[PDB]
RNA sequence: GUAGGAUAGUGGCCUACCAUGGUGGUGACGGGUGACGGAGAAUUAGGGUUCGAUUCCGGAGAGGGAGCCUGAGAAACGGCUACCACAUCCAAGGAAGGCAGCAGGCGCGCAAAUUACCCAAUCCUGACACGGGGAGGUAGUGACAAUAAAUAACAAUACCGGGAGUCUGGUAAUUGGAAUGAGUACAAUCUAAAUCCCUUAACGAGGAUCCAUUGGAGGGCAAGUCUGGUGCCAGCAGCCGCGGUAAUUCCAGCUCCAAUAGCGUAAUUUAAGUUGUUGCAGUUAAAAAGCUCGUAGUUGGACUUUGUGUUACUUUGAAGAAAUUAGAGUGCUCAAAGCAAGCCUACGCUCUGUAUACAUUAGCAUGGGAUAACAUUAUAGGA
């Protein structure tokens, strides 16, 4: 106890931060929101959508 | 005496190759007859208890060593497995699954038990040691 | 395999990159380019592991995709671009300019340059032959092809190349008495005077090099790179100046440093 | 041979419960008393 | 492939070849009780470490004294022994490394030095103090009794700033007793 | 061998014609392998023995064969065609199949985990700074293996020793106040998000039940000629042995011993100078062929300078993957490890470090020419 070590980044402006900073570190500081998604569900949608051709690809439930 | 020549490398190497066969330990591992043993090179084996038998202890001892004829599940060979400890034969029933192990002398008979080279470790998935010490009970009844 | 391998396992990467073995399963696979994959330093290593400008693989891409890094005077956006010996790396925003030279321990060192010295580089001539239409040309060991070279230039010579005019400014003939650097093998990074050339018909040619302190070492012709005519190199060398110290001597310096520092 | 006598003696032996007593120290403490009882103060288990 | 598969690990002790030698059992228990060790394993790893150091010295001594490897690694080995207080500046020869014993290494343990510097009443009291986060070597708290102290660090052994014995607040036993006394 | 054909190209690779060659006790050919090769692993005084499916490199395969398209690259199988073997759906007319990818299931067995989360790190790929990645990482299961390390410390009494006396040491579920993490938990931190660790408010020990186990106590071999039971029975016992009515050996209690968060039981190394090159034996213990000849093999006296014949040997050097091994530097709290870090307190520095050795045999290149091998010599085809 009694001492901690970390790493720090100071950006010239918040605009430069949003360009070079990874998304997860922007959510921690509140500069961005979190889009909730399931990777496995996205994969199953991809495989279901490639059995259909044309504009119906999206409407495939 | 020994061949000593600096150019005698082939003869020395081939002589030792032939003579290693005279060693019983060497020949037992390189003959390939271990695969024909009931365990076929394995440390343990499961089997089915065919019958509960007693074997007369070899002289000068006098006793009835409680064993069990077991047929190995993986190759169908029949062996005699000694059941150790006092009254452990009562924990074994015919047509029961038992784990067998060696008797400790690598396929050689042990003690005064004639022609027995295996012992019973488990019965019905439970170790005889646990049953002997009343740690566990056989799964039935 | 049924074709070309696109991955480089981290333990199979060249040792002079000094990559930690537990840093990951993979190392940057050097792209095709002027230098061989085993004798280069990909830009990702330079920007992230040597200069610390980037903290991750992703940040190196951001730096390069802004067109902020140049190699031999041209912007490069390929993360695994194979920058190699004598290449000039320039970063205008930081006003920095480095030359890739080996330190005496055989590893690439980013030798900071002055703005004046960053306008040229040295190249070793691979061969000279006639091209289409009987036009003579020479190619180097950094993948460059120069047409209409000086008739005096021959194989294994060194040429001074201006990165602006892209022309041969001057050249050094390969001969005994010149100062050379070793670019491969055990003696990589060592500088000395070429003392002898032992030719063996059908076999590799051996060259005996003598250090400034009298230490003599041999190597193959393919690992030699002439740096200057006589005894003065045409390029700035790092602090060691190609002088390889014994481990006993190196330990002596370290002990003294702790007493003073 | 006859298998009816298997477990004979172990069944005849009269049961005797173990006497609960204070446990001994563990680890380093155990090696401490074991060290005082052999260097600081007939075999170890003689029937004296 | 898993990257974790490349992490190295090794063994730190070997068991005796003869398990029931009465002479050895007598000598080992004397060192265990003298230095308050947990078991024979702690003594066996010190013997294992000592064997490694002696083996390195023997190989060097078998080479010519002008051999560069003899000179370089010999100096490093002597420098390593001096930095931990095993050898003396007057014993700067590889032959003196071969004369080291287990007691020399057990005397450099943090447990031994906490006791022989007066901080503890017994070698067994030092053991509990170390593991209970009451000791520090310089600025760092050390709770490993096998910590091998260096000569440059022996003079900085003191109680931790967070300990009741080093300026910190009293532990939870005194605090509860104080609370109970106040309630009365 | 010659001439063609085919191939990205060499080549009996294939065709025509011709020749009769090619390999072999220096083991060809054939057979066995529970045989992928290597880097390496275990054990090692030295020499050695054994292992090497598995994360690095090389090769090979995708149920068994064969064939092929596309393409820079495939004889590709998360591509196609056929046969064979299995097997799914069907409205019985057809149709679709390839987990030795990840997870999961069945089976086989002595024998092996979640049908989880994520592209944040490492890197790869595409038109691409952005998409994708069961590669890879994270967590779950996990006593394979490895590291550190609790289960008490101290004082005063009573009791018991040693150096009448009094200092020191040892015991007690006695009596006292102190210490503390296992646990629990605000919090913060950790992380892609969680979780664990580290840090920390509160809480958390007296029979500190917050109860250490696994094997033993005749010998080998550390520890009982204790007590009860059994009576050549039951059982023990790796080996020698114990048990037949006074059991140190069985079944128990007590006590004691060894290791200790571990310990017992069931291929291989050591011990083995019981495979012997170093380094064993052969009068009688196992072992000189009944005797001699004899080819290959193996081994061969002395002599040449002291005061472009061909090789072995020796010296030095070059080239040589990493990881592992040895080893330099470095206080992850120590350690197994890791490849980091250190310095001061500025908009930073030490060009920070990330050494070095080892690496059979064969091959390459210098120096040496003793020892040794082969070749050679008088009509000199000599200089
Ligand atoms: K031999
Ligand atoms: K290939
Ligand atoms: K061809
Ligand atoms: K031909
Ligand atoms: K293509
Ligand atoms: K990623
Ligand atoms: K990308
Ligand atoms: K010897
Ligand atoms: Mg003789
Ligand atoms: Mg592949
Ligand atoms: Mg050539
Ligand atoms: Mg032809
Ligand atoms: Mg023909
Ligand atoms: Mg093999
Ligand atoms: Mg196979
Ligand atoms: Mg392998
Ligand atoms: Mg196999
Ligand atoms: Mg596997
Ligand atoms: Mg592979
Ligand atoms: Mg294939
Ligand atoms: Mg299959
Ligand atoms: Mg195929
Ligand atoms: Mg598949
Ligand atoms: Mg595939
Ligand atoms: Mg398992
Ligand atoms: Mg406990
Ligand atoms: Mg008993
Ligand atoms: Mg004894
Ligand atoms: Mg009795
Ligand atoms: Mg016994
Ligand atoms: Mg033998
Ligand atoms: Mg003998
Ligand atoms: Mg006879
Ligand atoms: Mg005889
Ligand atoms: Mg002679």
């Amino acid at each position: 106890g009694g001492k901690s070590t970390g790493f720090g980044l100071i950006y010239d402006s918040v605009e430069n931060a949003k360009k070079y900073e990874p998304k997860y570190r922007l959510i921690r500081n509140g500069l961005d929101t979190k889009v909730e998604k399931s990777r496995k569900q996205m994969k199953e949608r991809k495989n279901r959508a490639k059995k259909v051709r044309g504009v119906k690809k999206t409407k495939a439930g | 005496g020994k061949t000593r020549g600096m150019g005698a490398g082939r003869k020395l190497k081939s002589h030792r190759r032939r003579q290693r066969w005279a060693d019983k330990s060497y020949k037992k591992s390189h003959l390939g007859n271990e695969w024909k043993k009931p365990f076929a090179g394995s440390s343990h084996a499961k089997g089915i208890v065919l019958e509960k038998i007693g074997i007369e202890a070899k002289q000068p001892n006098s006793a009835i060593r409680k064993c069990a004829r077991v047929q190995l599940i993986k190759n169908g060979k029949k062996i005699a497995a000694f059941v150790p400890n006092d009254g452990c034969l009562n924990y074994i029933e015919e047509n029961d699954e038992v784990l067998i192990a060696g008797f400790g002398r690598k396929g050689h008979a042990v003690g005064d038990i004639p022609g027995v080279r295996f012992k019973v470790v488990k019965v019905s998935g439970v170790s005889l040691l646990a049953l002997f010490k009343e740690k566990k009970e056989k799964p039935r009844s | 395999a049924r074709g070309l391998k696109k991955h480089l396992k981290r333990l199979n990467a060249p040792k002079h990159w000094m990559l930690d073995k537990l840093g990951g399963a993979f190392a940057p696979k050097p792209s095709s380019g002027p230098h061989k994959s085993r004798e280069c330093l990909p830009l990702v290593i330079i920007l992230r592991n040597r200069l610390k400008y980037a903290l991750t693989y992703r940040e190196v891409i951001s730096i390069l995709m802004q067109r902020q890094v140049m190699v031999d005077g041209k912007v490069r956006t390929d993360k695994t671009y194979p920058a190699g010996f004598m290449d000039v790396v320039t970063i205008p925003k930081t006003n920095e300019s480095f030359r890739l030279l080996y330190d005496t321990k055989g590893r690439f060192r980013l030798h900071s340059l002055r703005d004046e010295e960053a306008k040229f580089k040295l190249c070793k001539v691979r061969s000279v032959q006639f091209g289409q239409k009987g036009i003579p040309y020479l190619n180097t060991y950094d993948g460059r092809t120069i047409r209409y070279p000086d008739p005096l230039i021959k194989a294994n010579d060194t040429i001074k190349l201006d990165l602006d005019s892209n022309k041969i400014v001057d050249f050094i003939k390969f001969d005994v008495g010149n100062v050379v650097m070793v670019t491969g093998g055990r003696n990589r990074g060592r500088v000395g005077i070429l003392k002898n050339r032992e030719k063996h018909k059908g076999s590799f040619e051996t060259v005996h090099i003598q250090d400034s302190q009298g230490h003599e070492f041999a190597t193959r012709l393919g690992n030699v790179f002439t740096l200057g005519k006589g005894s003065k190199p045409w390029v700035s060398l790092p602090k060691g100046k190609g002088i390889k110290l014994s481990i006993i001597e190196e330990a002596r310096k370290r002990m003294a440093a702790q007493s003073a520092t | 041979g006859s298998l009816a006598r298997a477990g004979k003696v172990r069944g005849q032996t009269p049961k005797v419960a173990k006497q609960d007593k204070k446990k001994k120290p563990r680890g380093r403490a155990h090696k401490r008393m074991q060290y005082n009882r052999r260097f600081v103060t007939r075999g170890p288990n003689s029937s004296e | 492939v898993h990257v974790s598969f490349y992490r190295n690990y090794g063994k730190t002790f070997k068991k005796p070849r003869r398990p029931y030698e009465k002479e050895r059992l007598d000598a080992e228990l004397k060192l265990v009780g003298e230095y308050g060790l947990r078991c024979k394993r702690e003594l066996w790893r010190v013997q294992y470490a000592l064997s490694r150091i002696r083996n390195a010295a023997r190989m060097l001594l078998t080479l010519d004294e002008k051999d560069p490897r003899r000179i370089f690694e010999g100096e490093a080995l002597l420098r390593r022994m001096n930095r931990y207080g095993l050898l003396d500046e007057s014993q700067n020869k590889l032959d003196y490394v071969l004369a080291l014993t287990v007691e020399n290494f057990l005397e450099r343990r943090l447990q031994t030095l906490v006791f022989k510097t007066g901080m503890a009443k017994s070698i067994h009291h030092a053991r509990v103090l170390i593991r209970q986060r009451h000791i520090r070597v310089g600025r760092q708290v050390v709770n490993v009794a096998s910590f091998m102290v260096r000569v440059d660090s022996q003079k900085h052994i003191d109680f931790s700033l967070t300990s009741p014995f080093g300026g910190g607040r009293p532990g939870r036993v005194k605090r509860k007793n104080q609370k109970s006394a106040a309630k009365k």
